[PDB]
DNA sequence: AAGTACTTGAGCTT
DNA sequence: AAGCTCAAGTACTTAAGCCTGGTCA
RNA sequence: GACCAGG
């Protein structure tokens, strides 16, 4: 009954309700409606500066 | 069984008298007599 | 904290420190710290489906030409002589002083003569830069600068001792807190990079075979040689991708 | 994404700030001196398919889970370009129509191009006697007029 | 402090109770002994002074079957090889069929094989002290056990057309077997008191 | 058009469906598209009350009820009945999955037991618990027959 | 697609949502013969783990039974004839020439039969050729108070086959023994019990067609007085959480916030103290829940008991329980996921919406809103957690019985009961003499303890047992004589079952059985004369 | 009485030397360890083990175990108590001075002593711990672990009314086979009552009375399989 | 096993508690032998 | 082994839940194989309901042998059973 | 002048047989030390 | 992962 | 010496039924 | 036969 649990630090990240019934129940957590996946990195040298 | 073999001896690593005790155990078990099998050990020499 | 750690390494403990480092091109690998009951910590890494197990003081002295006092004041820089850390670091330091060497050169040559066989590096070119190569390739990749690898590894060993020191909770890596998503295209790029590394190493082995036969055609300046070599080896990687998909 | 309260503009955060930020979920729930962030609209919490199940907050969560996992298998319109699709088994629902009850996001994502089922005048009643043990009935005239 | 003098007091209510239960007969007061009753029985200068006189016997109410029983306690820890075999000729002149022994602790294994071989038609049986000092057969989780005559065993073997290898068994390391004086081969008749429907009587053997 | 069963709503907690019924009978009457996103309607005023105001505007009962005469007897049902406008997204399990019959057919190369099909007219499996069932029933002949 | 009847369903354990069943067909005649006789559906009426009946009529039929047996229902000639006939359906089942009816319970000034009169009419028209009438008194499911303080329905009482008083419900006919259908199975034999179950089925069906029954919305809503009662009760439960938590850690309610938070931080780094905390918190919350449910749900809600079509289905036992209407109508209560309660994230704020170290019950897994009115988001997430836990447990459990039924047939493979009446293994060894005295294998031993039942009628049971043919061949006097000798308190007498096997000697019974019949004759001598 | 009841409770329960001891500082150079101990009043609050008991048993067995485990760390590094001073009067400290060669590597001393504390027990019946009192006017004591031998000696409670969670192996070893038989019948009935499902004791009694057919008790795995007369079953079931 | 069909199953209250529905396809396709005697020749005649 | 004599029979005289089944079955099969109908038929067609019509009249052949677990048997006619 | 409990004893004899045979190294008859043997999976 | 029974070596006693 | 019970440690098979689809080399 | 699906 481990990581197949819907432990709450997902609020708005990956949907709590929708995840299939049956064997894979609790594993595949479909992303929330608006949680993107940021894939284009950025420049951050100004951050150490 | 190979471990139990004695190559030069071609008898058992066990004492023959003990293997014959074992033999009597099964001989008397064949007809189904349980306490009668544990009886036969009642000898001390 | 996961039980397999200790009973894999019976001197070992469940206390471990994991880090998933990733180069700028998203070609990540994981190198973890396994702590052992004695007080030393071994610096797990994994190369070519092969486990590998090196002590942290070793790699730490190998990285920078350093003074051991810098090592300690990097580990337990605080509140001078806090008993727990100032004793565990003493024990580790003596334990590595046991059978190791002193200088960066000597340690690097130790490591190089050790690893040369499994590493697919050029059979000849060097052995010192092989040491500066292993610390380039496996220990800590996301950090480009050596000194920064050094500072971060000090951070890491301090945090691990703190973890045994009970002042830090057990992180629960199976939560969306410490979790991330591998997109499709990144895996695609990594598999393409791997198939290309295989292709290069394969034509390398092929030219090595041509040198191995006796010397059937040997002129490394002539182009006709290379078009022949390319003719021999399988030159398709796209079909490998299509089979993958 | 969320809305920042001390300013009035967008702000995005990842899976560290959640555990350490007092993210108010209702404009009226905001308590000052603590709440640093406000959610746009808690609709933004669920997923896509789960969102389009009307009154999804009146159901016992196992049932919303069943309806989610089972709406992903409706015999609905898999699109509109079917002349040029060589897929193996396709299902097309000849007469589908828009739900009379629909969460506005159901129009925003533009599902109306892709309806899934029909709208039936369902009378909750135990009259036929056949419709027990989770079954149901189907008015024959509607079944032959093109349900 | 001085509780050890209770351990051996509670060693006659595990022994004088261990009588019938075999078919014998003993005076009905040696079972209801009060605590100080024993101290009045076995006296000395102490106040420790319990040993050197703890030995009795009994004659069966079976009145036959060759023969009777004699109870004797070797209180000295580690009975050994010089207190097992010397206490056999004393059984032999007494013509007692089977006797008892207690010990705390550890009847030595070297003095555990050589003993049962000379007993022959007699048999020493069996116990040690500090383990069986509370009557076992007295509880809700144990039935009353009864032996069977060869006629009584023939009864079972006939009414069921059985073989003595088809009836359920009891091992001899069992406290109720060593308690009854069972030998390997005789059928005991047990009273399953399970409150489902009445209580019936099952049987078992030993081997 | 479709009769659902009352005894199915408790033990499932799909009261959201009754709310959907109200909403649909409200929307169809006037010509509205009832917005049913989660979390809109709070405890102060129920969604039921809002949709009921709508309905009593339209003309029908306020709890959603409606008087229905039965069909085969002609007299009214003593108690009113519930009629809503739900969205029945048809599912996909009808005939392919359902029925396979094996009178006589192809067999196994090795042991001449019928094959594992539904494409090769394969037989159904009967054993390793079906055996326990009969051999509890005390039907040794049925066991020896089927097995 | 094949078709079956509702009754068998609860046996096969199907929901008929679209699950599928193997149909077989034994070819030869030996096989189908033994099947038709040993395993005909009605002849499997008692599930053999216990005695209670596993078949029964279900949801629509049972609540419409509570609506037909109720005394408020009156039928005229036309409806009564029609309904009785729909219940019987003679020709296809057969066996009868012409149906016989009862006279009307009330006659002037209009002839109106009552419902229980119709249940009695059915019980009559299935009467065997010559078997004396049934009689029974046994408690019903729907407690009487729902009808009235000191109402008489309560317990179904019908002598000589007529429902004098007592409405039928789950218990009377369904998955509950000592009701109608079970005693009919006893007295009249099983091949009649099945026809009876079918007849009550079609009967309540035709009635539903006449009358109708729906689970309509207004059944859920609280009346304004009731709902403000609940809102006041929760206004009082504004704080219970902080009080209980500060009490468990021990600090006062006006405690310093800093010390309170520091204590809480000390609380859930360790885990056993959390089990204590949650025990105390769930204690106080279950108290609050008991309070508000107990005031609201039976009295607050809009419609009363009978006219309410959901409280009917709930309290009758068709589907659901009292907790279901509780959740639907008043509050949901604490959500306990894998035991204790909600899991905390590292920083101690159970959800990112709640401030760190929350003590209000709102973050303890307690949720105030009710399904009808609509649950809030914060609470919704916890409910999702608990529901999903339910699913991932029920899924991953069904593999736990995955090795035991390949364990308990290697060692209980044959274990047949030979004609010596002494259960043996197949090899030949004895395991249980007389099967723990058995009284039977449990599937029929049930009515022994119902010693009042037989003495109540006694005229039909004697004909069932067929005394004239049985007393002939079997021995009676000797074992009955020895029964007393075995009941002698001193020993040396076996249990009578060992001396005289219970097959032929019509005198042996276990001890407790004879003790029961004796101490019943002496304890309850009211029915037996003198 | 209730006071004597709680007295027996604190008696049969084992104290572990850790549960009494406070922080353990080890001053070094030679070699020196100091164990803090709480006041006698709180000491008898939780307890009722006497100061002289601490003195004697602590000294002897604490010494031995510390010796053994420090030898353990020494032998692992390869890959003694000359001075002992207990608080002979006040019972508030315990110092020990030991000498070790300088070549031996540094030792994790505080952890070693913390383990040794938990690794020594004063009054522990072999195989029992954790005695508790729970609410019927038939007051009974819950005990974690099993020692029928230990409960024989205790006459503060009846030697008859000893209810057991199964441990049927143990009681079969010393109470009979019918003991274990009725034990497992009671056990399974108790397991199946906690849910309101009915399992009439005919089936459970047959399951029991077969499970102990041999006269011992056989589990429902490879053990019982190897005994049947059917060479087809045993070959079908687990390891063909 | 042969002679054994399978389907998804709907409920019917009208038949009996004994009886089970059989669709026409299972009837027409599930076969079983019947010896032929003097008195059911008529039925088998109609059958063939 | 032995074939138990009529004078002493231990078995239970009740036509069990099983002997009824097998007796009626094999009898129905017999009568299906053009066998002697020992009772005037009622026009009934099924080769098994004839068997029940016969067993109700207790005019059936086929004594049954009840194997005791020893290896002996008792041979009971169907009329003799209850 | 098979059956169940037979196997219970006939397996006990097998286990005792091994416990006896494999323990001995030198010949009890010959007094020699016949060479040891090493295997592989 | 769970846990089982299996087998070999090192320390103590005659 | 060496016999012989004691200890952790090395090899080693199971994990519900069905049923239906699909892709695959 | 193996990996994703699904009741
Ligand atoms: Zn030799």
């Amino acid at each position: 009954t481990t990581v197949r649990k819907l432990l709450p630090e997902a609020w708005g990240f990956m949907c709590p309700v929708h995840t299939p019934d049956g064997s894979p129940c609790g594993l595949l957590n479909h992303l929330a409606r608006k949680c993107e996946i940021v894939t284009h990195p950025s420049d951050v040298s100004q951050i150490p500066s | 069984l190979l471990r139990s073999t004695c190559l030069y001896c071609h008898h058992f690593k066990l004492s023959k008298v003990k293997v014959h005790l074992f033999f009597c155990r099964l001989k008397l078990l064949d007809y189904g007599l349980l306490n009668e099998s544990e009886m036969v050990e009642n000898v001390s020499l | 904290i996961r039980p397999s750690f200790a009973n894999r390494g019976t001197s070992y403990s469940q206390y471990g420190l994991s880090i998933r480092c990733v180069r700028p091109d998203q070609s990540s690998l994981t190198n973890t710290l396994h702590y052992l009951n004695n007080g030393v910590t071994m610096f797990r890494f994994h190369w070519r489906k092969n486990e590998y197990l090196i002590p942290s003081m070793m790699i730490l002295k190998a990285l920078l030409e350093t003074s051991d006092k810098e090592i300690f004041e990097g580990i337990v820089g605080k509140d001078l002589g806090n008993t727990f850390l100032t004793d565990r670091v003493e024990l580790m330091l003596r334990a590595y002083k046991s059978y190791g060497l002193y200088s960066q050169t000597e340690t690097l040559q130790y490591l190089g003569s050790k690893f040369r066989v499994v590493l697919g590096v050029a059979e000849d070119l060097t052995d010192v830069e092989v040491g500066r190569f292993l610390l380039q390739k496996v220990v800590l990749v996301h950090l480009r600068e050596a000194k920064d690898k050094f500072r971060l590894l000090l951070f890491m060993i301090r945090k691990l001792y703190a973890l045994v020191a009970g002042e830090c909770c057990a992180d629960n890596p199976d939560s969306p807190q410490h979790q991330e998503i591998l997109l499709g295209g990144f895996l695609y790029g990594q598999i393409l990079k791997e198939k290309i590394e295989d292709w290069l190493n394969s034509i390398r082995a092929q030219i090595n075979l041509d040198v191995r036969r006796s010397a059937p055609g040997v002129d490394f300046s002539d182009r006709k040689y290379l078009t022949r070599v390319f003719s021999k080896i399988n030159n398709d990687i796209g079909t490998k991708l299509q089979y993958f998909l | 994404p969320v809305k920042h309260i001390s300013t009035g503009e967008l702000d995005m955060l990842g899976p560290f700030e959640q555990v350490y930020m007092d993210i108010a979920c209702f404009p009226k729930e905001i308590v000052p001196k603590v709440s640093t962030h406000v959610e746009y609209s808690p609709t933004n919490v669920l997923s896509i398919v789960a969102n389009m199940t009307p009154f999804s907050d009146f159901n016992q969560s196992p049932r919303n889970m069943y309806q989610c996992q089972m709406g992903k298998q409706t015999m609905g319109t898999p699109g509109t370009a079917l002349r040029y699709r060589t897929d193996n088994k396709l299902y097309r629902l000849q007469t589908g129509q828009t739900p009379v009850v629909r969460p506005k996001l159901h129009n925003t994502y533009g599902l109306d191009h892709y309806p899934n089922g029909t709208n039936a005048v369902v009378a909750v009643i135990s009259y036929t006697g056949y419709d027990m043990e989770d079954a149901m009935i189907l008015n024959k005239s509607a079944h032959e007029r093109g349900f | 402090e001085e509780k050890n003098i209770v351990r051996v007091f509670r060693a006659w209510k595990t022994a004088h109770q261990l009588v019938h239960d075999r078919g014998y007969g003993v005076s009905q007061a040696e079972l209801d002994l009060t605590l100080d009753q024993f101290k009045a029985m076995h006296c000395g200068m102490g106040r420790n002074l319990d040993r050197t006189t703890l030995s009795f016997y009994a004659k069966p109410s079976n009145d036959s079957n060759k023969g009777t029983i004699y109870i004797e306690f070797a209180k000295e820890p580690s009975v050994g090889i010089k207190e097992m075999r010397t206490f056999v000729h004393t059984l032999g002149d007494h013509n007692h069929k089977t006797g008892i022994l207690i010990y705390a602790n550890s009847m030595t294994p070297s003095a555990a094989k050589i003993i049962a071989t000379v007993t022959g038609q007699f048999t020493i049986e069996t116990f040690q002290e500090s383990d069986l000092i509370v009557n076992i057969t007295h509880h809700e989780l144990v039935p009353k056990h009864i032996l069977l005559s060869p006629d009584e065993k023939k009864e079972l073997l006939d009414r069921y057309k059985l073989r003595e290898t088809q009836l359920p068994r009891i091992q001899l390391a069992d406290p109720v077997a060593r308690y009854l004086g069972l030998k390997r081969g005789e059928v005991v008749k047990i009273v399953r008191r399970s409150e489902t429907s009445g209580r019936y009587n099952s049987y078992r053997i030993c081997a | 058009d479709i009769i659902i069963n009352p005894h199915a709503f408790p033990s499932r907690m799909t009261i959201g469906m009754f709310i959907e019924s109200l909403a649909g009978k409200a929307g169809a009457c006037h010509g509205l598209a009832q917005d049913s996103t989660p979390f809109i309607y709070s405890e102060q005023q129920t969604a039921a009350d809002y949709f009921g105001e709508q309905l009593v505007k339209a003309g029908y009962n306020y709890h959603g009820n409606e008087p229905m005469y039965s069909g085969i007897t002609g007299q009214e049902m003593k108690a009113d009945i519930y009629i809503g406008v739900v969205y029945y997204q048809r599912l996909r399990h009808m005939v392919s999955d359902k029925f396979q019959v094996r009178t006589t057919g192809p067999i196994h190369n090795l042991t001449r037991q019928p094959v594992k099909g539904r494409k090769r007219a394969g037989g159904i499996r009967f054993g390793e618990m079906e055996r326990d069932a009969v051999i509890g029933h005390g039907t040794s002949f049925l066991m020896q027959d089927r097995l | 697609t094949i078709r079956m009847h509702y009754a068998n369903c609860n046996s096969y354990n199907a929901d008929f949502d679209g699950d599928e069943m193997n149909m077989h067909f034994p070819q030869s005649t030996n096989a189908r013969s033994e099947a038709q006789f040993i395993a005909n559906t009605d002849s499997q009426y008692l599930v053999p783990t216990s005695g209670d009946p596993l078949r029964g009529l279900i949801q629509d039929h049972v609540v419409m039974g509570v609506w037909l047996t109720c005394k408020d229902t009156f039928y005229t000639r036309d409806e009564y004839q029609q309904l009785l006939f729909q219940a019987l359906k003679p020709d296809e089942t057969g066996m009868y020439g012409r149906i016989k009816t009862l006279p009307p319970a009330i006659q002037r000034p209009g002839i109106y039969w009552t419902g229980k009169q119709i249940i009695s009419s059915v019980l009559l028209n299935l009467k065997p050729s010559d078997r004396p009438g049934l009689n029974l008194k046994s408690k019903a499911k729907v407690p009487g108070k729902y009808w009235s303080p000191d109402s008489e329905e309560g317990s179904v009482l019908f002598d000589d086959g007529e429902l004098l008083c007592g409405i039928l419900d789950k218990s009377s006919f369904g998955a509950s023994a000592f009701g109608l259908v079970h005693s009919v199975h006893e007295l009249y034999g099983p091949d009649i019990a099945g026809r009876l179950l079918s007849v009550l089925s079609r009967l309540f069906t035709a009635y539903a067609q006449m009358r109708g029954f729906t689970c309509r919305m207004d059944d859920l809503r609280l009346d304004e007085q009731g709902d403000n009662w609940r809102r006041q009760l929760l206004e009082n439960g504004k704080s219970f959480g902080l009080e209980a938590a500060s009490e468990y850690v021990g600090l006062s309610t006006d405690s310093p916030i800093a010390l309170l938070n520091a204590n809480l931080e000390e609380v859930y780094r360790d885990d056993e103290k959390l089990q204590g905390l949650d025990a105390a918190m769930k204690g106080k919350m279950n108290g609050l829940t008991s309070s508000i449910i107990n005031k609201c749900i039976p009295d607050g809600l809009l419609t009363k008991f009978p006219y309410n079509h959901m409280q009917t289905m709930t309290v009758s036992g068709a589907k659901g329980s009292n907790v279901n209407v509780s959740q639907i109508s008043c509050l949901l209560g604490q959500q306990e996921l894998e035991g204790r309660r909600v899991p905390l994230m590292v920083s101690g704020k159970s959800l990112p919406s709640f401030v760190p170290y929350e003590t209000s019950a709102k973050s303890g897994g307690f949720i105030a809103s009710r399904f009808l009115t609509g649950i809030a988001p914060q609470e919704y997430y916890f409910h999702c957690m608990a529901g999903r836990e339910g699913l991932i447990d029920t899924a991953v459990k069904t593999s736990r019985s995955g090795y035991l039924q390949r364990c308990l047939m290697k060692h209980l493979e044959g274990l047949c009961v030979q004609y010596d009446h002494t259960v043996r293994d197949s090899d030949g060894s004895i395991v249980q003499f007389h099967y723990g005295e058995d009284s039977l294998d449990v599937t029929k031993q049930k009515h022994l303890t119902q010693f009042e039942f037989s003495a109540k009628n006694y005229k039909s049971l004697i004909q069932k047992y067929k005394v004239k043919s049985v007393l002939s061949a079997v021995d009676s006097e000797t074992a009955s004589s020895y029964a007393k000798k075995a009941l002698k308190k001193p020993y040396k007498y076996d249990p009578v079952l060992d001396k005289y096997p219970p097959s032929r000697y019509l005198g042996s019974v276990s001890e407790k059985f004879q003790r029961a019949v004796d101490e019943y004759t002496q304890k309850n001598p009211d029915k037996l004369i003198a | 009485s209730d006071k004597r009841a709680s007295a027996f409770c604190k008696e049969v329960n084992k104290l572990v030397l850790s549960e009494v001891v406070r922080q353990v500082r080890v001053t070094e150079k030679t070699y020196a360890i100091r164990l803090d101990l709480y006041s006698r009043d709180e000491y008898q609050d939780e307890y009722g083990v006497l100061q002289e008991e601490i003195e004697s048993t602590f000294s002897n067995r604490f010494l031995k175990i510390l010796n053994r485990i420090i030898k353990s760390y020494l032998a692992k590094s390869k890959q003694n108590c000359k001075h002992l001073d207990f608080d002979y009067v006040n019972g508030e400290w315990a110092t020990v001075e030991l000498v070790f060669p300088i070549n031996t590597e540094k030792l994790l001393m505080v952890s070693l002593v913390e383990k040794a504390c938990s690794e020594t027990v004063i009054h522990e019946i072999p195989g029992i711990t954790r005695c508790f009192s729970k609410p019927d006017t038939v007051p009974k004591v819950i005990t974690e672990g099993v020692n029928l031998k230990a409960i024989w000696e205790f006459y503060n409670e009846i030697s008859m009314n000893d209810i057991y969670t199964n441990d049927i192996a143990a009681i079969l070893r010393i109470y009979g086979v019918e003991a274990a038989r009725n034990a497992i019948v009671h056990e399974v009935s108790s397991v199946f009552g906690v849910y309101g499902i009915a399992v009439d004791p005919r089936h459970l009694s047959l399951i029991a009375d077969y499970m102990t057919f041999e006269g011992g008790y056989k589990a429902f795995n490879r053990m019982g399989i190897e005994y049947n007369t059917s060479p087809f079953a045993k070959m079908s079931f687990e390891t063909t | 096993v042969n002679y054994a069909a399978r389907s998804v199953i709907s409920p019917d209250p009208n038949i009996e508690t004994n009886e089970i529905g059989v669709p026409p396809v299972f009837a027409t396709k599930l076969t079983y032998p019947e010896p032929v005697t003097l008195y059911n020749f008529n039925e088998m005649r109609n059958a063939v | 082994g032995k074939a138990v004599a009529k004078e002493d029979r231990t078995t239970t005289p009740y036509m069990t839940k099983y002997e009824r089944a097998r007796i009626l079955g094999t009898r129905a099969l017999q009568i299906s194989m053009n066998a002697p109908v020992l009772v005037d038929l009622e026009g009934e067609t099924d080769p098994l309901q004839i068997a029940m019509k016969e067993l109700a009249q207790k005019k059936i052949p086929l004594l049954v042998r009840r194997y005791l677990p020893d290896g002996s048997y008792e041979d009971w006619s169907v009329a003799e059973l209850i | 002048q098979l059956t169940t409990l037979l196997l219970h004893e006939r397996k006990k004899v097998v286990r005792a047989f091994y416990h006896a045979i494999s323990s001995r190294k030198q010949c009890d008859n010959c007094q020699s030390f016949s060479p040891n043997f090493r295997k592989e999976g």
